[PDB]
């Protein structure tokens, strides 16, 4: 009764934090570009003004500059091992698989009270949470191992 | 206005077939002509030199050929081109002050960031060693099981060294971890002892060869001088045949440069190329083993063009300049000379240099997680596998009941 | 966490089958990483898998630290704050 | 003064960069205590030259004397002699 | 000799009166010319007696 509250509260907190991480664009503070190439406009001919940015998983944005707030969509595939890593970082399957496993975890906890004799539902919850953390580990490594190329 | 077709100085427009007059061309010298003309209030007409040569002396019939000949013989009144200022030309025409200082630099194939592979933690040892360790591991474990549990005069088991446990002991011995049981018998202790000695050498060798790798990759120094190339004999520096860059080394009295000239004269195969396009290709088509000696202006252009596999290194070996030229006895000499000094103070010569060599370009200590990424994937993979194993057992037993 | 799970979750082993609780599992992983000892070792296939990968991961990391530290102490490269 | 700016660079322990001409920046880099050097490339293109009175008959001969010494290599040997050979850093 | 010329820790030194000083003064070799330059203006005077 009192140990399930921490489990329920923790599961919500973890799912909430992982949905706001995946959804927001404050994963990295780099110094790149956030606007498409101004071919005709010739604002800077080709290479625009590199300014401080805040990147995420899908969109890059600009803190300072005359384009403050413009958010381009990160282009992963530019121009085997490298290609596979770029297909896993682009889709963000592991940061999104964690979300799905954190969600399934809480579903089991919800089901753990409408069926108080099926003890194998609480075990499934725990496995989903442990597995969700494992996916988070992979996602973090994949994300960091991609930004270094 | 005599001019020569060279990039990025002069280039045909994207659709110059639907254009007539001075608008058919574009480039640094086309913009420069517009800047110079308006400052001196003159009207010009761009006209490419028919021969395509810069300006040389036949040395026989003593007839100047090229842009210089197009000025001495009164065929043009202003030569807005990358025409180098030289003494031999100064005796027949009067150049203006240089609008672009340059020299002889070094071009090498731009290197790669060498993104570490995923399973690069295995690099200190060869694939054969890693494969043989697995074979040795299996053999030791089997022999540890053979000598410990075969004798029927000791059996309740005489110890806890079964096949599953023999594998566990050997695995923890290699990693220098583990507790639990150690062999109590003579033969079993002989297996343990040699396996422990084998582990001690291999683990020390891995650490010692990883340190060697990290230290020698930390001692590498990029080449940033002509002297470095002269000392080295792996990469083959090369110039051209017809032009200054070959005369410079031939007449050079500097020891650092004299040795290079000697080499190139008798080296085989002949490093002396013919066309600049051929040269710039050789360096790329050699995987960082050729070095081209060309002008610092051309080098900084190539570097900013695709496939972006070239870069500028070191510093200029000499100091030359490009100056606008005019016939002798003309009247534009002074207005043009002042026009080139006005376009420099105002920064219009650096704006045009950035505009064409950059703005209109195309090429734009600690261990990282990429260096140990693979061992992180194995760990999480092993954690997932262990979870899979534990559940399958659970499921099997649960079904039975 | 994984070591704790694979060791104590099954009810068909329990009084406790081993000492690998959450507190002890943290101690085991710490001792393994620090290259020190082994108060308890997993005796089950699933548990031993966790130990083996952790022992391999540790080995690489500890060797990498020592190897990269030696490189630092050998070659002393100076960083120029300004290059342009 | 230039000497002030140089001095402000050693006193600041590395929290001040002096923007001066390249030729002078490559003279103080070769003089003791040997704690100052040059970084980056030239931000501008300016040239030292030899001046003569307007209308003088020595204009053209001087123009060809300077140009000849550059092709020969004397102007480069002279610089390396009084900048690096007479240096004190190494 | 080239190693000494590159190095600035150890101070090479000749004599004043004799060949060994004339040799560096008249030397046209770059590896030797730099050493002569140094010794001429270096302080304290490396030239012994
Ligand atoms: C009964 C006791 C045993 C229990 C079992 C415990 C497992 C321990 C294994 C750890 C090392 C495994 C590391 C595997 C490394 C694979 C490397 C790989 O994939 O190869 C690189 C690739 O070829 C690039 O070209
Ligand atoms: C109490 C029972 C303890 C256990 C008992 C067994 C333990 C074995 C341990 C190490 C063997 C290492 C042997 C190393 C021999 C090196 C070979 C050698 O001497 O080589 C000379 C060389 O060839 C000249 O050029
Ligand atoms: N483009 S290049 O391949 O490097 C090149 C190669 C060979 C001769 C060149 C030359 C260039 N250039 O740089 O434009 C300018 C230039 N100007 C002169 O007056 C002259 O005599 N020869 C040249
Ligand atoms: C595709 C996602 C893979 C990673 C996550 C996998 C988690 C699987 C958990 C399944 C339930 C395990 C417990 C079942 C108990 C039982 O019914 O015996
Ligand atoms: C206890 C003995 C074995 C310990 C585990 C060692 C893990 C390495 C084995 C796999 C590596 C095989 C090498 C192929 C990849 C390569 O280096 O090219
Ligand atoms: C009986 O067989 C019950 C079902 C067994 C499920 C086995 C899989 C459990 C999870 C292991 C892998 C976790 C990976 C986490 C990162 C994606």
């Amino acid at each position: 009764g009192v140990q399930m509250l921490l489990t329920i509260v923790g599961a919500f907190a973890a799912f909430s934090l992982m949905t706001i991480a995946v959804g927001t664009d404050y994963w990295l503070y780099s110094r790149g570009v956030c606007k498409t190439k101004s071919v005709s406009e010739n604002e800077t001919s080709k290479k625009n003004e590199e300014v401080m940015t805040h990147s995420g998983l899908w969109r890059t944005c600009c803190l300072e500059g005359n384009f403050k707030g413009l958010c381009k969509q990160i282009d992963h595939f530019p121009e085997t091992a490298e290609y596979f890593l770029r297909a896993v970082r682009a889709s963000s399957i592991f940061p999104i698989l964690s979300v799905i496993l954190l969600f399934m975890g809480g579903l089991c906890i919800a089901a753990s009270e409408f069926y108080k004799t099926r003890h194998n539902i609480i075990l499934s919850a725990g496995i989903f949470f442990v597995s969700a953390g494992l996916s988070n580990i992979i996602g973090i490594i994949v994300y960091i191992s991609a930004n270094a190329g | 206005v005599t001019t020569i077709m060279e990039s990025p100085y002069v280039m045909y427009k994207k659709n110059h077939e639907m254009f007539e007059g001075n608008d058919k061309y574009e480039g640094y010298c086309v913009d420069l002509a517009s800047e110079i003309a308006k400052h001196i209030g003159i009207k010009y007409k761009i006209a490419i030199v028919p021969d395509g040569k810069y300006g040389a002396r036949d040395a026989d019939t003593k007839i100047w050929n090229g842009m210089v000949g197009e000025l001495v013989y009164g065929k043009a009144e202003i030569a807005i081109a990358p025409l180098t200022i030289t003494l031999v030309r100064e005796e027949v025409i009067d150049f203006s002050k240089p609008f672009m200082s340059l020299g002889i630099s070094i071009m090498i194939k731009k290197p790669q960031k060498s993104k570490p592979g995923v399973f690069s933690f295995l690099d200190p040892l060869a694939y054969e060693i890693w494969m043989c360790i697995v074979f040795a591991y299996i053999g030791v474990s089997v022999v540890l099981f053979l000598v410990s549990r075969f004798s029927p005069y000791e059996w309740q088991p005489p110890n806890e060294f079964g096949i599953f446990n023999s594998l566990w002991f050997s695995l923890g011995a290699f990693m220098q971890q583990g507790c639990d049981i150690s062999p109590r018998s003579l033969s079993g202790r002989i297996v343990g002892g040699v396996w422990w000695f084998f582990t001690l050498i291999i683990i020390s060798s891995y650490t010692a060869n990883l340190a060697a790798f990290l230290t020698v990759e930390r001692m590498v120094s990029p080449i940033e001088s002509a002297e470095d190339l002269a000392k080295q004999t792996e990469i083959a520096y090369g110039t051209l045949d017809s032009g200054s860059t070959k005369e410079f080394f031939r007449r050079s009295k500097i020891a650092v440069y004299e040795k290079m000239w000697t080499y190139m004269r008798s080296a085989e195969p002949s490093v002396f190329t013919r066309t600049t396009a051929e040269g710039v290709a050789r360096v790329r088509k050699s995987k960082g083993k050729f070095a081209f000696l060309l002008e610092s202006t051309m080098n900084e252009y190539i570097e900013q063009r695709k496939p972006c596999d070239t870069m500028k290194v070191g510093g200029n070996l000499d100091s030359k300049g490009y100056g606008v030229a005019t016939p002798k006895g003309s009247s534009l000499r002074t207005p043009v000379n002042l026009a080139v000094l006005k376009l420099s103070e105002a920064g219009v010569l650096d704006k045009l240099k950035n505009k064409w060599w950059y703005d209109k370009g195309e090429c734009g200590s600690a261990l990282s997680l990429s260096n140990v990424a693979g061992v992180f994937y194995i760990l999480v993979g092993g954690l997932g596998l262990a979870m899979l194993v534990a559940l399958i057992e659970f499921c099997y037993k649960s079904r039975a009941e």
